C-alpha cells in the first residue's frame, strides 16, 4: 500500500528493437510473395516462410 | 503407356513442349527441387 504499485500506459514497456525486427520480417515476407507469384518458389515454402 | 497418352495429347488436346525461358531464380528451383528438400 505505502508503495502503491500502479499500471499505465506508459508502464507497458516494448523493447526498443521491435519496430526493427518487425520491419526486417516484414521486408522478407514481401520480397517472398514476390517471387512465389514469379514461380521461384512454391506454395510449401511461402507457407513455411 | 507414356507413350500412346503423349501421342493422345498432342493430337487431340494440342499438347507441344513449348520452350520455356527460365530465370536464374526459376531455372535454380527446377534443379535443385529434384535433389531434396534441405
Amino acid at each position: 500500500t505505502a508503495t502503491s504499485i500502479s499500471l499505465g500506459i506508459d508502464d507497458l514497456l516494448t523493447i526498443p528493437s521491435k519496430g526493427w525486427l518487425v520491419q526486417d520480417a516484414e521486408q522478407q515476407s514481401l520480397i517472398l510473395e514476390k517471387h512465389h507469384h514469379y514461380g521461384n518458389v512454391h506454395a510449401v515454402e511461402k507457407l513455411r516462410q | 503407356t507414356e507413350d500412346e497418352a503423349r501421342r493422345r495429347n498432342w493430337i487431340e488436346r494440342g499438347w507441344a513442349p513449348w520452350e520455356e525461358i527460365l530465370t536464374p531464380e526459376a531455372d535454380f528451383a527446377r534443379k535443385s527441387l529434384n535433389e531434396g528438400e534441405e
